[PDB]
Formats: structure tokens, C-alpha cells, sequence
DNA sequence: CAGTGGCACTGGCCGTCGT
DNA sequence: CGACGGCCAGTGCCAC
């Protein structure tokens, strides 16, 4: 149920998605990124309806992250109407993510 | 004989004040200090030694002290002071001849820790005096609360400076006696600290006389400098910078940027097993920060109200990997390698450290399916070359533009006997590695150095350049040494038309240059593959060529054997080296000096390169001497000026075409004189060219 | 088993020094 | 805390 983004589809799928979109900037070679991956799969379901979960692999899509000053991964950006509503970096836990989401949704 | 040294307020280029001097006279066995107001007395003491037919010893005086005194004498006392060349001795020159297998800091210009091998102690001391003096001066100030500035330790005279001046002479005196004790250069029956200058030069090994004349002449060349076209090089810099920008633009469009981990401190461990995973990027586990902030009231601290959100950005215990955004850098062999393997390139050759080799050779051979990237390879090659030019001409620490002096010339430094074989070394900047006219941008680079860029002090008319180069020098040296094996056969054949052009044809090589790098690589022991690479083929073509030229003149084998027989007793490889048992580990140079041999294999190269080096050294010396005896004056206020000496070629500035014609003819006379002087078995020759700059004169 | 040299640029590493 | 510089191996290419 997660959306796999690309540099060319990021503008319309995120910035013009109209609704809350949680973007996870990751890389196959990051320990923390592999940790939070399963958490995201479950979050995608539970929050289905009030939240869309999308992922952007910074290796395959090197053009988007820079625009957002990515300094560490995994980076979790919560977009709402083309605007970054909230940002959080680190492999949060299922609970911590839910906490972060419910507080910004 | 006296030993001296001075302390002044700056390097030669801008020195304007004599601070102090010290003189140790062997006849009185005493030291005498001269303070700033004793300058005239100091000078008188030096001239008294000259008038007595005596000798004056300095450590690096040929390049500094002697010329410095001439300058200071004119500025401060409006006095003409010119110590004669034959009355001076330089322990640095002596030390570089006797301990030629060793390196030195070039008087503190080079960091000792960066040099290979060992360093002579006394010389090390003298070379570090300025640094140690500055350290002393600096702490003393900070002990007084006062701050330290740029290099104020040289602005004024003080007693610490005096003490150091004294130390230099005692150390220089010890160094001198250490060098004089070498029986190979100085006959034991003579006490060289108690003889007139004529005896000193005549009784010591020829090499001692040659080295001092070379140093004295080359110091002068440094002072002359090489007229440089600053304007033309700045315009070249602009053009190159633009080309670099465009290449970067295109390359960065082809090869995108990426993220790399950077800044990680902690080790990433398996969340289940807890096993450390060293191969995974280092991470960072923030110890502070949560989803919300701390509660600031009732029903917040009691979980009733919302509770302020933590805008921070991190969460305690939530690990992440710190990364940096990297932009493709055409100058980074690491980046080139990354992007090309990501394009399907499969590296064949790697360095003896794992990294894949990324030189022009492999780049030229690389193949990838994406035509755009395949094309990017040429852009990368061009970019790398553009950088070398930019670095050497404008951006490098030793860039020509950073070295142009006010007199519009570059005063490159020369270590007269810096190479083990007796060759000179050049630096600051290295005027012996200017791109050749046939390489990219070579003509512009070369033409920027030239007599034309110097306008006569009186007429304002540009000077003319006389370039002279010894003809196939090292091959003629080979002919000489193997004449005892082939009765001068090669020595006669080599004169039948240009030797390199002849070889080029016989070898079927594209250029005369290629022929040169071929014949020398061959003559000096290059392997079959190494030869193949040189001509552009493989180990196969290598063997054919090597056997064809060795067949032609088998005496090469004979010469190689006698050298071996003479030097080696036995040898063997242990692991990554060949341990050798020597009979003698040095060759007797043409002027009698010991020439240290690094390996049995490079021996022939030591013999021939040294011979060519000493021939050329005596050559530039005799050439200037023959010109002076012809009434010509050496200097910009004269008729000619040495601008550069590059192994077997000299570039001389001349006030007129007529003088240039005489410089060229005299150079040829001097070379033949040198050949006769050492009973050379091969006729020696030079080729000269008159022109405005280096592009036309070489 | 080419040899002699100088020197530029990248990327590591670490201590001084301003945010 | 992190930008930045002197020191350093690695690598390469320039000249002869
Ligand atoms: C280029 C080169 C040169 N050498 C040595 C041995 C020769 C001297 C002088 O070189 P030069 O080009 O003048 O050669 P030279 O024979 O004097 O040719 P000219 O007649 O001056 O052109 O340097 C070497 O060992 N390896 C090389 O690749
Ligand atoms: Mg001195
Ligand atoms: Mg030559
Ligand atoms: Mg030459």
C-alpha cells in the first residue's frame, strides 16, 4: 500500500497530493533504514485513509533529497499541501512513529 | 682560512639590513662578533682574507651571504663589495657533493619529515636555525605578554640572533672539518684549513672545483631569473578556467551527485542478535529529544492537555546514518572509477593497494554501453589535463603566476647537485618540467618564458634568446664507455645523421620523441611489456625491439657485465626486495667523485646519466668562462644572462642577435673542449637555436 | 625489474579555532 | 559542536 516514488513523479505524487503524505528517504546501505522499513509497511495499513506512505530511494533518485537538505537517513518528511509539515530523522519505533503521526495529523 | 655567516632582515630578494656577523679565523683560532654598526668592519675582515690569498667559508654563502653582502654593502654603506669566486667555499655545496646519496631540507624550505632516508646532522642543524630561532623568539614574547607577528623575529637585531649567528659558525666549522676529513676528496697529507685558495682548488679532487663553480654560476642564474609573460599566462588561465567550467558542467550533467555516509561515530549492531556490523556505515544514536516537549503545567504533566510538540528533529534511541551530499569531481579518480563501474566497466588492472588504476592508458581503453558516458570519458581525460596545466600555471602552490617577481621574471631555484647521479634538481617552481611545445597548450606555456619578455634597461628593446642543447648526450656517453668493447664502432656510427631519427625509422616509431623514450627505456633495462607500452604494442613487440637493438650493438651486454662484475659480489631476492652483497657501491665519476649506486640494475643508468650530468655541468661553466674572456658581461646590465639550465640544455638571454650567435658558437666550442678535457671516446656536440622565447628555442 | 626529479589533487586523520 | 589547515600516503603526469 506504500507508494514508490521517483524524482520525476515526486512533484505530482507529493507536492500536489493534497492530503498528508509521509515520505521516507532511504538507501539500501543504511542500517537504520532497514530497521524502519517494516514499521512503515504496517503504518501504511493502519493509517490508510488519513495518511499516504511513500518512499524515495536516494540512490535511484538523487535529485529530490538535496532540495530538502537531507543530512541523515532514514529521513521522515510529513507533507501537507506541498508544504513540509514536520520532519524527523532516525529509525523511530512503531510506537514513536504513531506518536509522531497522530500528533501532526 | 676563515669561517663566517651573517644575519640579515630578509631573503636576498628584499634584504635591506645587515643585523650581524661572526668570523672564525683559523690563524687566530678565535671568534669575532660584528653587530649592526660593525658592518663595515665585518666587510673589511672579509676583504683582508681575500687580499691575503686566503679562503672564506660560508654554509650556503654562494646563494645567500655573498650576494647579500654585495647588496647590503651598496645600500647601507654605498660601498662596492664583491668577494671573488675563487676565495669562497660553501659547506652546503661540499656536503651535497660528498653526501650526494643523501637529501637535505634545502635550508628549511622543505620539511625534513617529508624527505626519504637520513640527513647529515650538522647540515640539519644549520638548515633548521631559522626555524628554531623563530620558536625561541616566539615563546619569549608570549612570556612577556606581547603578541607575535608574521615574522617580526627578523625585523630588528637582538642578542638571541647574535648567539645563533655564533652557533652557525661553530657548527659550520665542524661540518667543514667533517667534509675535509674525507680522504677521497681531500688528500690526508694536506691541512686544507691552512692553505691558500690556489692550493685548495688544485690539491683537492677536480669535483670540488667543479661543484663550487657550478653553484656560483647557478646562483647568478637564479638572480637573473627567467623573463616571464605574466599577461599571456593570465589570459591562458582564463581560457583554461572556462574550458574546465564547461567540462564540469557537462560531466556533472552526465554523472549525478550522490550521498555518502560521513560523521558516524557509533557502530551499527543487529537489533536482534546485537552482533556488531563493522561493514555497515557508522551511525549516530541521539541521546536527547522526543516527540513532545516536557510538560509545563497541570494536565500536561498529568496527561490531560496536549503537551507541546518537539520541533527538534531527532528522537532519543532512534539511530540514523549521517551522510553528506557529494558532487561528481572529474579530478577524483575515486569518483571516475565509481561512475564507470556503475556503467558496466570491469577494471582489469589495480594498484598494489586495491584501488583500480585510472590513468590515461586505461581511460582510453574503457568501454561502456551508454554512448553518452562513453563520450564522457574523453571529457574526463581533457579535464584532467586542463587541471595539470591550470595547477602548474596558476592555481598550484608552486604556480608560475604565484612566483612571478616584480622584475617580471621567475627566479626558479636550483640545487646544483641535487640528484644522486650529479644532475641538478629544480624547484620553486620547477623550471625543468615546463610542458613541451608539442603537448597540449605547450606552445603558449613555452612562449611565455623568453628573452623577448625582457626589455633592455637602456634602449627598452626586447632581448633575444639563445637555446643550446647537447646532441644525444647519454647515447654518446654509452658510445664512450663501450668503445673498449667495440673499438669506438658505435661512437662512429652515432654521428651518421641524427641517432634518434635513425632509430625512429628502424624501430618504425611515429615520432622522434617516441624513439627517444624507447631507446633510453631499452638501454636502461625496461622489460618486454614496458617497452611495448612505450611504443604502443605488447610484450610481444617489446621483445622483438629489444633483441633487434641489442643484436645491432652487443657491446651493451659487455658494458652491463663489467659494471656488474665490478660492483656486485652476489645478490638475491628475499620477499619484495633483492638483498645485494657489494664489492663497491659507488661509481667513480668523470671528475673523480663517488657516485652512489642504488641498485645493480640501475647501474648502467648511474654511469651514463652521471657522465652526461658532469659533462653538462663543466659545459655550462666553460661556456660562460669563454664568453667572459671574449669581453661579454654576464647580466641584464651587460650582454648575456643565463636564464635556465635544464640537464643538457641552456637558455640564455642576449642583448643582441650578434651576441646570441656568439653564445651559440661559444657553447659548441665549450662542449668540444669538455670532450677533449676528459679524453672522451665519442665526439661531443650541441645544437643551438636563436629566437624570442622558449617555444622557438627548443 | 627504465632512471633522475617536482608537484598537484583527493581523501584520511587530527588539532586549532570560530558557530 | 564543525569548518579548515598542516601533515601524509596514494596516484599520476610533466621534463630530461
Ligand atoms: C627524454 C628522456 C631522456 N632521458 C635522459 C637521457 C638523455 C638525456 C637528455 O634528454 P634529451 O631529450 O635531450 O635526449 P637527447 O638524447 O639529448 O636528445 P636530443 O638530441 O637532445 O634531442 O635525458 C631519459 O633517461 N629518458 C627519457 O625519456
Ligand atoms: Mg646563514
Ligand atoms: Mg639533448
Ligand atoms: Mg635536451
Amino acid at each position: 500500500k506504500i507508494i514508490h516514488l521517483t524524482d520525476d513523479s515526486f512533484d505530482t505524487d507529493v507536492l500536489k497530493a493534497d492530503g498528508a503524505i509521509l515520505v521516507d528517504f532511504w538507501a539500501e546501505w543504511c542500517g537504520p533504514c532497514k530497521m524502519i522499513a517494516p514499521i512503515l509497511d504496517e503504518i501504511a495499513d493502519e493509517y490508510q485513509g488519513k495518511l499516504t506512505v511513500a518512499k524515495l530511494n536516494i540512490d535511484q533518485n538523487p535529485g529530490t533529497a538535496p532540495k530538502y537538505g537531507i543530512r541523515g537517513i532514514p529521513t521522515l518528511l510529513l507533507f501537507k499541501n506541498g508544504e513540509v509539515a514536520a520532519t524527523k530523522v532516525g529509525a523511530l519505533s512503531k510506537g514513536q512513529l504513531k506518536e509522531f503521526l497522530d500528533a501532526n495529523l | 682560512m676563515i669561517v663566517s655567516d651573517i644575519e640579515a632582515n630578509a631573503l636576498l630578494e628584499s634584504v635591506t639590513k645587515f643585523h650581524c656577523g661572526v668570523i672564525y679565523d683559523y690563524s687566530t683560532a678565535e671568534y669575532v662578533s660584528y653587530r649592526p654598526s660593525d658592518f663595515g668592519a665585518y666587510l673589511d675582515a672579509l676583504e683582508a682574507e681575500v687580499a691575503r690569498g686566503g679562503l672564506i667559508v660560508f654554509h650556503n654563502g654562494h646563494k645567500y651571504d655573498v650576494p647579500a653582502l654585495t647588496k647590503l654593502a651598496k645600500l647601507q654603506l654605498n660601498r662596492e663589495f664583491h668577494l671573488p669566486r675563487e676565495n669562497c667555499i660553501d659547506t652546503l655545496v661540499l656536503s651535497r657533493l660528498i653526501h650526494s646519496n643523501l637529501k637535505d631540507t634545502d635550508m628549511g624550505l622543505l620539511r625534513s619529515g617529508k624527505l626519504p632516508g637520513a640527513l647529515e646532522a650538522w647540515g640539519y642543524r644549520l638548515g633548521e636555525m631559522k626555524g628554531e630561532y623563530k620558536d625561541d623568539f616566539k615563546r619569549m614574547l608570549e612570556e612577556q605578554g606581547e603578541e607575535y607577528v608574521d615574522g617580526m623575529e627578523w625585523w630588528n637585531f637582538n642578542e638571541e640572533m647574535m648567539d645563533y649567528n655564533v652557533q652557525d659558525v661553530v657548527v659550520t666549522k665542524a661540518l667543514l672539518e667533517k667534509l675535509l676529513s674525507d680522504k677521497h676528496y681531500f688528500p690526508p697529507e694536506i691541512d686544507f684549513t691552512d692553505v691558500g685558495y690556489t692550493t685548495f682548488w688544485s690539491e683537492s679532487l677536480e669535483a670540488v672545483d667543479i661543484e663550487h663553480r657550478a653553484a656560483w654560476l647557478l646562483a647568478k642564474q637564479e638572480r637573473n631569473g627567467f623573463p616571464f609573460d605574466t599577461k599571456a599566462i593570465e589570459e591562458l588561465y582564463v581560457e583554461l578556467a572556462a574550458r574546465r567550467s564547461e567540462l564540469l558542467r557537462k560531466l556533472t550533467e552526465t554523472f549525478g551527485s550522490w550521498y555518502q555516509p560521513k560523521g558516524g561515530t557509533e557502530m551499527f549492531c543487529h537489533p536482534r542478535t546485537g552482533k556488531p556490523l563493522p561493514k555497515y556505515p557508522r551511525i549516530k544514536t541521539p541521546k536527547v529529544g522526543g516527540i513532545f516537549k516536557k510538560p509545563k503545567n497541570k494536565a500536561q504533566r498529568e496527561g490531560r492537555e496536549p503537551c507541546e510538540l518537539d520541533t527538534r528533529e531527532y528522537v532519543a534511541g532512534a539511530p540514523y546514518t549521517p551522510v553528506e551530499h557529494v558532487v561528481f569531481n572529474p579530478s577524483s579518480r575515486d569518483h571516475i572509477q565509481k561512475k564507470l563501474q556503475e556503467a558496466g566497466w570491469v577494471p582489469t588492472k589495480y594498484t598494489d593497494k586495491g584501488a583500480p588504476v585510472v590513468d590515461d592508458e586505461v581511460l582510453e581503453g574503457v568501454r561502456v554501453d551508454d554512448p553518452e558516458k562513453q563520450a564522457a570519458i574523453d571529457l574526463i581525460k581533457e579535464y584532467l589535463m586542463i587541471q595539470k596545466r591550470i595547477g602548474q600555471s596558476a592555481e598550484g602552490d608552486k604556480a608560475w603566476l604565484r612566483y612571478v617577481a616584480e622584475d617580471g621574471k621567475i627566479h626558479g631555484s636550483v640545487n646544483p647537485n641535487g640528484a644522486v647521479t650529479g644532475r641538478a634538481t629544480h624547484a620553486f617552481p620547477n623550471l625543468a618540467q615546463i610542458p613541451g611545445v608539442r603537448s597540449p597548450y605547450g606552445e603558449q606555456c613555452r612562449a611565455a618564458f623568453g628573452a623577448e619578455h625582457h626589455l633592455d634597461g637602456i634602449t627598452g628593446k626586447p632581448w633575444v634568446q639563445a637555446g643550446i642543447d647537447a646532441s644525444g648526450l647519454e647515447l654518446r656517453c654509452l658510445a664512450h664507455f663501450m668503445a673498449r668493447f667495440d673499438n669506438g664502432e658505435y661512437a662512429h656510427e652515432i654521428l651518421n645523421g641524427d641517432i634518434h631519427t635513425k632509430n625512429q625509422i628502424a624501430a618504425e616509431l611515429p615520432t622522434r620523441d617516441n624513439a627517444k623514450t624507447f631507446i633510453y627505456g631499452f638501454l636502461y633495462g625496461a622489460g618486454d611489456e614496458k617497452i611495448g607500452q612505450i611504443v604502443g604494442a605488447g610484450k610481444e613487440r617489446g621483445k622483438e625491439l629489444k633483441k633487434k637493438f641489442l643484436e645491432n650493438t652487443p657491446a651493451i651486454a659487455a658494458l652491463r657485465e663489467s659494471i656488474q662484475q665490478t660492483l656486485v659480489e652476489s645478490s638475491q631476492w628475499v620477499a619484495g626486495e633483492q638483498q645485494v652483497k657489494w664489492k663497491r657501491r659507488w661509481i667513480k665519476g668523470l671528475d673523480g667523485r663517488k657516485v652512489h649506486v642504488r641498485s645493480p640494475h640501475a647501474a648502467l643508468n648511474t654511469l651514463l646519466q652521471s657522465a652526461g650530468a658532469l659533462i653538462c655541468k663543466l659545459w655550462i661553466i666553460k661556456t660562460e668562462e669563454m664568453l667572459v674572456e671574449k669581453g661579454l658581461k654576464h647580466g641584464w646590465d651587460g650582454d648575456f644572462a643565463y636564464m635556465a639550465w635544464v640537464h643538457d640544455e641552456i637558455q640564455v638571454g642576449c642583448r643582441t642577435e650578434e651576441i646570441a650567435q656568439v653564445v651559440i658558437e661559444t657553447a659548441q666550442e665549450a662542449m668540444r673542449w669538455v670532450g677533449d678535457h676528459w679524453n672522451f671516446r665519442c665526439l661531443l656536440d650541441t645544437e643551438g637555436k636563436m629566437g624570442p622565447n622558449w617555444a622557438i628555442c627548443h
